[PDB]
């Protein structure tokens, strides 16, 4: 059994750029200890990285209810860090595809 | 860098 690896593996994937493939394997960590935060710190700081804040805010979330010790104190830091981040960012876009330059929303000709 | 929490672990 190993949990490490599969956290020190993808340690550097993340850090290169590959963010999805470096979650690609963190997400081992919560399928090997789905009670465990690091796992979903690891799968969560890379949703930011894609722009899935989305999901990264249920990951953060997630991880808190596994802290329960001084092993996780460690991410139930980061679990409040990326965790506003993400929901501050999930949608944000002041600029959308919202512009109008031809006949009504609703016009008829018979 | 300035932080832990852009490192995973």
């Amino acid at each position: 059994s190993q949990f490490e690896k599969q956290k020190e593996q993808g340690n550097s994937l993340f850090k290169q750029g590959l963010y999805r493939e470096a979650v690609h394997c963190y997400d081992q960590l919560i399928t090997a200890q789905p009670q465990n935060p690091v796992g979903y710190s690891n799968k969560a700081m890379a949703l930011i990285k894609l722009g899935e804040y989305t999901q990264a805010i249920q990951m953060c979330q997630q991880g808190l209810r596994y802290t329960s010790t001084a092993e996780h104190v460690a991410i139930r830091s980061k679990l409040q860090y990326r965790l506003e981040l993400a929901q501050g960012a999930v949608g944000s876009v002041q600029i959308p595809v919202v512009e109008v330059d031809e006949l009504p929303e609703g016009y008829d000709r018979s | 860098a300035d932080t832990e929490m852009e490192e995973v672990d």
